[PDB]
């Protein structure tokens, strides 16, 4: 019988200390080494992830995206898909500029 | 007696070598700045994909690196994203692309170095203002 | 609606009319003594 | 002349009203600023204009009407040839001193009546015909200004066309708009939003035929005045006198004024944008360009993607239905540029086209204008004013634009001024109320 | 605290020497002080809550 | 007779009824009829209006939750922008009044009677053999209402900027404007100010001395003004004793002493002041705004120095920021 | 772009336009003489 | 042969592609032969929202309601693969296009009911055993209806769902427990039901037109308040090419 932010709460999960695969935005990704550009549009542009790892199997990859995607992969969490973070596009552009 | 060269020393190349610019390049490198980069890039941001910044943390990030002047210089040579992936001389003005920006023409060795170790001293300056905007203005 | 155009339009015609003849219809001429 | 005789210092030009032959070098002097300044500013410009730097971004304002002509451009506005420039602007700067020295002539030596000094030249303010003739001479002389324009065209080099089929660049009119349909259509067209005025015209043929149809206009009164006089109605409808005579002609220029700065404030084709700056809702129309386009090529699928309100970030619907760009250039979806067009398609922007048919040439060109728009301060620092200095630029758009409003209003105050006056010195007033004879005393009191 | 002047003020949280440890964000897209993100609590002494 | 028409362009051209009915007021006096009773009925009863572009209504009348302060008719909607949306081209009323079509009917309106009135100000005039103008003191604030209600929109490209018919909206289209055009840093709105600033401070001044040079006429317990009679002959104060004050104040030229030299500087002042304003709105309505101190005493190092411009800049990114809240989408505001 | 030659007058050429100001507070140097007969 | 300045201001570019009374064909499916739709079309003609149970169950009704926004209803563009899976049964997947619009209508009473007409995530279905499309065919399916108001919205006291206050702001030292309904903003997403049902058809060309009635929900704000049900019933074109 409470009702709840899902997003204050969202801040609570892996979300609010790691990329989260499934619902932090596409500009998150620019802030590790060649990640951004071309990965970023991948990792999102590829559904959710059942885990961390199975971003290693997206279509595909070269062997290099794939050595630094495992790079990085401790920078990476995933939590249950949120629409208030997912619906609307928002992934591509969340509404934040500088 | 506040902008010393020692305020004026920045990474040249990526092994670790420094360039103390003159006050004399400062100057014209923050003249050849207005000129060719504020119109998008002004106080160090970007007015046509705010994500990427000229912050110099930010380039250290980049691929290849650009904190250092032989980077940022490659860079208006020939841009690339921010992965290094693709080349985006075509999109973004550079020597690769003068006659699509004519303003690039000018521009000579000399100059690009300036306009580089322009974009590495201004927030030994001012800091974090250089990085954002508006919320720091 | 379309009724509604066709009134006003008659309506603002009658009185633009209006307007443009009375002062045709020598306006300098009412004044004290037109010297 | 002195006050005690004719009017009053500050009132000084008005000791001339009865004077012809000065009032005649007051007018030639004058319209001898007006060149002297077209010319001496030219080279100003020139001086300083720099071949490859967007005009727009150096505060030019002479040199951009002399390139709209076909003078020194080539291929998208590239200034080929600085020469035409410098031509124009010094044969002006000569013929002030002509002029210059008619006017200080003809206000100091010569005679100061044209009276005698010749009975075709002198003229009668209330003599309603030999004004009708003065006008005709005039009446034809701009006919042949406007007929010189469809020369610069159809015969000696054309003109600048942004709507270049292949892109902007000179390009020869043959195939002027003749025809009274399209042509005077513009004349009875809305001036709202839409339905533009004259300012709508979006290409040369027109711009040319209209011309044509001028001077084969302009001219064919400028004779039948120079063969009549003003009817009756005509006679018992204006004061014929010299003052109000100016009034006329005064709210007459002010009304163009307006009419001016709003032409330079929306229209592309006769004023480029690639000399000028873009237009205000080209500005704000490029930056969605630049934001569908730079989300697309990372991902969105901008067909979907949803916004804030429910209205969709980059594409919604207009009232009438067709497919514009969102944000709040919702107002602006009546742009038109050659830039985006190409991803127009007949219910609007097309989702196929900007899917995959947008050219780099076009994402660059939307990121020039959107960080070039008509905005920023008197001492010129481009952009919003919360914005940081550097980057001093205001949009040629705007000092036009702003000027001309300025100068347009004023007129109209002016007309007013001396419509008011004339109309007043006539029924012969002006002075004050008749001590001895106060028409309000003899006239019913209402209580 | 609030300073007598501000209808309204935000709610900012810093340790011994003024340094921003916690607060509540405007927009969640970026917090990194968020409560929750810095697990703050809070204990009460004294008065009816008191323990 | 006499065929009515001559007849009826002598009761329009009446010098003698209670109110002057023109050849301008033929259409002064239906215009303004319509556009105020559509107000009156507007500000009272009408439903939220979707102001700006999205679809967040405003409501500003009273049966909708307003008081005097805080109630008004809401600009025409951004969708329309600068498009002319009557009531017959809206598909019910509903649409028209959900779209804001009131605004346009009631500003439409005001400003081609309120033009007219300015004509009709010149128009009795004559029909009264006195002298002009007194109409082209009254373009001021014509002037300024056409800045704000016609012009402004036309540069910003829609009816939905462009201030709102209502008090507390008043409030909004300036806190806004502001933060826009940095107009405060503008030389015309301070020409604005000094004119409305002084146009009072001489209101005042004039009104002052007069009175305090009023010809002793009257016992200590009757009205001074009875001292005056309607049309009496002569002057009612001595315009002698009181430049002789005033000379004295300041000092002897620095003074007035000519009624006519006098009247005309009061009629000058703020006139050509206001005009200005009008001419500042009529001039940020095609974004040349106000000064831009931002970042300028810059120090030795480069470390800015801010000025007051700058507090000022703050307050005004402030407002930037906030207002319209859900209507953009991207970087810049371009419109 | 001043072609090279005239390039020597490029300082003239900058005050060139300035002049029809002047006109306007030459006219009031006029009426000054004159006493505003 | 209509243009853009053919179009312009007739709202034409809101109706949308109609078949001349020449259909009634049949558009062959072959099942060794991959179809997909290149332009799937829905343009909204009549919206009627179940008239809020007066508490007295007693059979609430669809009202008709007008429309208060304009000619800014129509779906467009809307695309994706006819998969022809066994049983001759086809299937359409919504693949992306101009697949949802805010409409708000004002109801006979006097409320304004807004609504995100719209078909996102469609994915429709045909009657077993179909060969070559007829006037015979139709097709249903659920689909998404977002959600009105996305993440970013903030309401006119500044509270927000992914951004913007926590609370009643103006009010500091009140009971928050009351005002928990409005403070809290939820975001809601559910499910609607289309069923397109072919009229028309050109067997050489390879499209078919129609009539469509789907159901959804209207806006909660942010679930503030209960969404009123929304019926609505239009009409659709819709092009299909191998
Ligand atoms: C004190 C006394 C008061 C003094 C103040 C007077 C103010 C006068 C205002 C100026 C009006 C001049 C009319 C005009 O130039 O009329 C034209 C202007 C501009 O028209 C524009 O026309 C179009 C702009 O061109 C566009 O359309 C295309 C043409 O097809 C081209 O491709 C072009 O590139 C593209 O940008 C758009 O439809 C714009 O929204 C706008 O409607 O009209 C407008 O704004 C005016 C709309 C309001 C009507 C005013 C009634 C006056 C009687
Ligand atoms: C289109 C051209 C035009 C022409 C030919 C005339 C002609 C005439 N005018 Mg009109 N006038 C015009 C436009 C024009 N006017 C406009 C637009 C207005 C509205 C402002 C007026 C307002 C006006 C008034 C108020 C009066 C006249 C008067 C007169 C008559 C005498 C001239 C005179 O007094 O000069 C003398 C001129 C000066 C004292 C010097 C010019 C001073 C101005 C204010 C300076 C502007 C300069 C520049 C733009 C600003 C400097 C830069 C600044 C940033 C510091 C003469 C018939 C007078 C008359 O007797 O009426 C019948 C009179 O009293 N005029
Ligand atoms: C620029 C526009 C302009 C022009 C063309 C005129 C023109 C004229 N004015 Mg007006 N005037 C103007 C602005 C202008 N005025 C303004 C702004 C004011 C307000 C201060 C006045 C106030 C005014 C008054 C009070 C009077 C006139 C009078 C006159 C007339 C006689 C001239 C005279 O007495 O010279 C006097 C001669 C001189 C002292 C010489 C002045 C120097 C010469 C003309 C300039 C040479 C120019 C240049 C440097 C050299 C070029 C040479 C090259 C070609 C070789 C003449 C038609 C008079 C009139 O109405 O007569 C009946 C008069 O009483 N004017
Ligand atoms: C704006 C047009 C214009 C107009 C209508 C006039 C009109 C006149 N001029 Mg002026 N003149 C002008 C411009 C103008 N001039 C200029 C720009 C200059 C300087 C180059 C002169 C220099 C000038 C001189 C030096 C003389 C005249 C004279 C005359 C008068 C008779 C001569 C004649 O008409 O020959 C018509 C000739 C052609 C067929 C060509 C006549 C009133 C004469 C005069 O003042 O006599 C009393 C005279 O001696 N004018
Ligand atoms: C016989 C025929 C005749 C002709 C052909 C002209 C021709 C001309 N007149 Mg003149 N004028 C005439 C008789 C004539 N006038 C008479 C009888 C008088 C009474 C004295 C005047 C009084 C007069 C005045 C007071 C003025 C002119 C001006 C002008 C010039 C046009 C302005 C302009 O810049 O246009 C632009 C050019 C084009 C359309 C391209 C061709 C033009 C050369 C004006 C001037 O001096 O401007 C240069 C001006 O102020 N005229
Ligand atoms: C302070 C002085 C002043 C100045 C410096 C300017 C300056 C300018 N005006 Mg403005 N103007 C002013 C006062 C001023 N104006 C006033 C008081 C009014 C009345 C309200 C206007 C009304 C006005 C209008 C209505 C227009 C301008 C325009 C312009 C611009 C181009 C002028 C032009 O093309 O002439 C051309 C000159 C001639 C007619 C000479 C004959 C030329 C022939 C026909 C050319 C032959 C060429 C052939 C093809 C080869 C220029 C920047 C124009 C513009 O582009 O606006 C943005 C425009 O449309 N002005
Ligand atoms: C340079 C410009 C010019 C000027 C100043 C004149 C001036 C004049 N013309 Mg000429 N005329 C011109 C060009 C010009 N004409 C051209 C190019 C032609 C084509 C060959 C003609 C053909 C012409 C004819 C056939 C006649 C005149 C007549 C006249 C005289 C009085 C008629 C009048 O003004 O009625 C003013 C108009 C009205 C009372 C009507 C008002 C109602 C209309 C329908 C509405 C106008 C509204 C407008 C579109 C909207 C904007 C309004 C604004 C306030 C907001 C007058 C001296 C008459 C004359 O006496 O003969 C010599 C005449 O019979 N003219
Ligand atoms: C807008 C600003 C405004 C100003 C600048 C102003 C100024 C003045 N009004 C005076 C008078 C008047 N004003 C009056 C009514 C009004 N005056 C108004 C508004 C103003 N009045 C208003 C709204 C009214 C109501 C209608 C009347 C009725 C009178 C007079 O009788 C009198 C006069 O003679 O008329 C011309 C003069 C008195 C001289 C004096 O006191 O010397 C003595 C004081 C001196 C020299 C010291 C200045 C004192 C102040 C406190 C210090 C300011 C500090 C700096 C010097 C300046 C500040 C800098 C700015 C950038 C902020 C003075 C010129
Ligand atoms: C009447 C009068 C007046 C008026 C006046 C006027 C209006 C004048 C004008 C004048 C003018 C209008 C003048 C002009 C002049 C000019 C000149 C003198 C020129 C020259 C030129 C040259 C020389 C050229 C060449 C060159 C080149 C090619 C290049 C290099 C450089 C140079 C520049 C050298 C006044 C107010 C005072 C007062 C009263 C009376
Ligand atoms: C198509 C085109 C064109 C053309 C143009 C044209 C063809 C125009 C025309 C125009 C015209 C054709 C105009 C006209 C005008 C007019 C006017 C402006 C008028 C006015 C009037 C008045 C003001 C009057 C008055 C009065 C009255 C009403 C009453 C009684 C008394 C009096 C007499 C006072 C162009 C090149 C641009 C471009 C392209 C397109
Ligand atoms: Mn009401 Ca002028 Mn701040 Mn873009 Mn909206
Ligand atoms: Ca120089
Ligand atoms: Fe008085």
């Amino acid at each position: 019988e409470e009702l709840v932010n899902v997003v204050d709460e969202k801040l609570g999960t892996a979300y609010g200390e790691k990329i989260d695969l499934n619902n932090t935005n596409i500009a998150a990704f620019i802030q590790y080494r060649g990640l951004y550009p071309t990965l970023a549009k991948l990792i999102v542009k590829n559904a959710p992830y059942e885990s961390v790892e199975d971003v290693l199997n997206i279509p595909g990859l070269t062997e290099r995206q794939k050595q630094i995607l495992r790079e990085n992969l401790e920078h990476f969490t995933v939590t249950e898909v949120e629409t208030a973070l997912v619906e609307g596009g928002d992934r591509y552009n969340n509404g934040l500029y500088k | 007696a506040e902008l010393t060269p020692e305020v004026l020393t920045v990474p040249l190349n990526s092994e670790g070598k420094t360039i103390t610019l003159t006050e004399k390049q400062y100057l014209e490198g923050k003249r050849l700045f207005q000129y060719a980069c504020a119109s998008c890039h002004v106080g160090g941001i970007t007015k046509t994909n705010p994500s990427l910044d000229l912050r110099t943390e930010t380039l250290a990030l980049a691929t290849p690196p650009r904190d250092n002047i032989e980077g940022l210089v490659d860079y208006m040579k020939n841009p690339t994203t921010y992965d290094g992936e693709q080349e985006i001389a075509e999109v973004h003005p550079s020597l690769r692309s003068a006659d699509i920006f004519p303003k690039m023409r000018n521009l000579t060795e000399k100059d690009l170095v300036a306009i580089a170790g322009h974009i590495l001293v201004e927030p030994k300056i001012l800091g974090d203002k250089w990085g954002g905007g508006k919320v720091y203005y | 609606m379309e009724t509604l155009k066709i009134t006003v339009y008659i309506v603002v015609t009658f009185f633009v009319l209006l307007f443009v003849f009375g002062f045709l219809s020598g306006d300098p001429a009412r004044n004290p003594k037109r010297k | 002349d002195q006050e005690s005789s004719g009017f009053a210092w500050w009132a000084g030009n008005a000791r001339l009203i009865n004077l012809s032959g000065k009032l005649l070098g007051a007018h030639v002097a004058h319209a001898g600023l007006i060149v002297f300044w077209a010319g001496a500013m030219t080279l100003f410009e020139l001086a300083h204009f720099i071949p490859e730097k967007p005009m727009y971004e150096q505060g030019l304002i002479l040199i951009p009407h002399i390139a709209t002509l076909g003078w020194g451009v080539g291929p998208g506005g590239e200034v080929v040839d600085t020469f035409p420039f410098f031509v124009v602007g010094v044969v002006h700067l000569i013929s002030s001193a002509v002029l210059g020295f008619g006017g200080v002539y003809h206000a100091i030596r010569g005679p100061e009546t044209l009276e005698e000094y010749s009975s075709f030249f002198g003229y009668d303010w209330k003599d309603k015909n030999k004004m009708t003739t003065i006008l005709g001479f005039h009446l034809i002389v701009l006919g042949i200004g406007a007929l010189l324009l469809v020369a610069k065209a159809m015969f000696f080099g054309g003109l600048y066309d942004t709507w270049a089929p292949g892109g902007g660049d000179v390009r020869v009119i043959t195939n002027p708009t003749l025809d009274p349909r399209v042509i005077f259509g513009y004349l009875l067209k809305s001036p709202f939003g839409g339905e533009g005025w004259i300012v709508s015209v979006n290409n040369l043929e027109d711009v040319v035929g209209g011309h044509i149809w001028i001077g084969l206009i302009c001219i064919a009164g400028g004779i039948w005045h120079i063969l009549t006089t003003p009817f009756g109605w005509a006679r018992r409808a204006f004061i014929w006198s010299g003052e109000a005579y100016l009034s006329y002609s005064l709210g007459a220029l002010s009304m163009m004024g307006f009419i001016a700065t709003c032409f330079v404030w929306f229209n592309n084709t006769v004023y480029p944008s690639e000399f000028y700056g873009p237009t205000g809702p080209e500005a704000s129309q490029a930056q969605a360009m630049t934001f569908l386009i730079r989300d697309q090529k990372l991902g969105a699928n901008v067909g979907s993607a949803q916004g804030p309100t429910g209205l969709g970030k980059y594409l919604m619907r207009s009232p009438t239905g067709e497919i514009i760009f969102g944000g709040e250039t919702m107002r602006f979806w009546d742009f038109r540029g050659p830039w985006l067009e190409p991803l127009r398609g007949p219910n609007g922007l097309d989702l196929n086209k900007i899917k995959n048919d947008i050219q780099p040439w076009q994402e660059r060109r939307a990121a020039e204008y959107m960080t070039h728009a008509p905005l920023g301060s008197l001492n010129s620092v481009g952009g919003v004013a919360t914005e940081i200095n550097s980057v001093n630029f205001v949009s040629p758009r705007s000092w036009l634009a702003t000027s001309h409003f300025v100068l347009a209003f004023f007129f109209l105050v002016g007309h007013l001024w001396h419509a008011g006056r004339a109309r007043a010195a006539a029924a012969g007033f002006e002075k004050g109320i008749d001590r001895e004879s106060e028409p309000v005393l003899s006239m019913p009191s209402l209580d | 605290r609030m300073p007598a002047f501000f209808e309204s003020f935000p709610v900012i949280l810093t340790d011994k020497n003024g340094v921003v440890k916690a607060d509540i964000p405007f927009r969640r897209a970026e917090s990194k002080y968020s409560f929750e993100q810095q697990g703050v609590t809070v204990s009460f002494y004294g008065g009816e809550l008191n323990g | 007779s006499a065929n009515l028409w001559e007849r009826f362009c002598n009761w329009v051209t009446s010098t003698d009824n209670r109110l002057y009915v023109g050849w301008f007021g033929v259409i002064m006096i239906p215009t303004l009829l319509a556009a105020t009773i559509c107000f009156v009925i507007a500000f009272i009863a009408a439903p939220p209006v979707d102001i700006d572009g999205i679809r967040e209504p405003v409501s500003g009348s009273l049966l909708y939750g307003n008081n005097i302060i805080t109630g008004a008719v809401v600009p025409s909607s951004n969708a329309i922008g600068l498009h002319f949306y009557p009531i017959w081209e809206a598909a019910s009323l509903d649409e028209w009044l959900y779209n804001g079509g009131p605004y346009q009917l009631i500003i439409f309106h005001f400003l081609l009677g309120a033009s007219c009135y300015m004509g009709r100000q010149w128009e009795l005039s004559y029909r009264l053999g006195m002298r002009p103008w007194i109409c082209v003191a009254y373009s001021a604030p014509l002037a300024s209402a056409f800045a704000v209600f016609l012009i402004y929109p036309i540069g910003q490209g829609s009816f939905s900027d462009g201030m709102p018919l209502g008090i507390s909206g008043t409030f909004n289209f300036m806190i806004v404007f502001q933060a826009e055009h940095n107009i405060l840093m503008h030389p015309f709105h301070q020409l604005g100010v000094a004119g409305v600033f002084g146009g009072a401070l001489f209101c005042a001044m004039h009104g002052s001395l007069v009175t305090s040079s009023l010809i002793r006429e009257t016992t200590e317990t009757e009205s001074a003004n009875y001292g005056y009679k309607f049309g009496q002959e002569e002057e009612t104060y001595n315009i002698v004793a009181a430049h002789g004050y005033f000379g004295r104040l300041i000092f002897q030229y620095a003074s007035f002493n000519n009624s006519r030299s006098l009247h005309f500087f009061l009629a000058a002042w703020p006139v050509v002041g206001v005009w200005f304003t009008a001419l500042g709105i009529s001039t940020m309505a095609f974004n040349l705004n106000g000064f831009n101190f931002n970042h300028s005493v810059i120090d030795a190092k480069g470390n800015v120095i801010n000025t007051w411009a700058d507090i000022i800049n703050r307050a005004n990114l402030g407002m930037e920021v906030m207002h319209e809240r859900n209507a953009h989408n991207f970087p810049l505001d371009l419109a | 772009k001043l072609p090279e030659a005239y390039a020597i007058f490029d300082p003239l050429v900058d005050v060139l336009p300035v002049i029809p100001v002047l006109f306007l507070a030459l006219a009031f140097v006029w009426q000054a003489a004159v006493g505003f007969r | 042969t209509l243009t853009y300045d053919d179009i312009v201001g007739t709202g034409l570019a809101n109706k949308c592609p109609t078949l001349d009374d020449t259909a009634r064909g049949a558009y062959p499916i072959d099942s060794s032969q991959t179809y997909r739709i290149a332009r799937l079309c829905l343009q909204p003609t009549t919206f009627l929202v179940k008239e809020e149970p007066k508490n007295k169950r007693q059979e609430a009704e669809f009202v008709p309601t007008k429309l208060v926004t304009r000619e800014t209803t129509s779906l467009d563009q809307i695309q994706g693969e006819l998969k022809v899976n066994s049983d001759g049964s086809l299937t359409f997947v919504e693949e992306d296009g101009i697949d949802f619009q805010p409409v708000t209508v004002q109801m006979a009473g006097g409320e304004r009911i807004p609504l995100l007409f719209t078909v996102k995530n469609l994915v429709a279905s045909t009657q077993p055993n179909v060969t070559s499309i007829t006037t015979s065919t139709d097709f249903k399916g659920e689909f998404n209806v977002p959600s009105y108001r996305t993440a970013n919205f903030l309401d006119p006291k500044g509270r927000g769902l992914a951004s913007g206050y926590d609370s009643a702001i103006a009010l500091p030292q009140a009971k928050e427990e009351e005002l928990a309904r409005a403070n809290v903003k939820r975001f809601s997403l559910t499910k609607g039901q289309i069923s397109l049902n072919v009229a028309k058809v050109d067997g050489r060309t390879g499209e078919i037109a129609g009539t469509f009635e789907s159901e959804q929900l209207s806006d909660d704000d942010m679930g503030a308040h209960e969404p009123h049900e929304v019926k609505i019933q239009g009409v659709f074109y819709a092009s299909i090419e191998p």
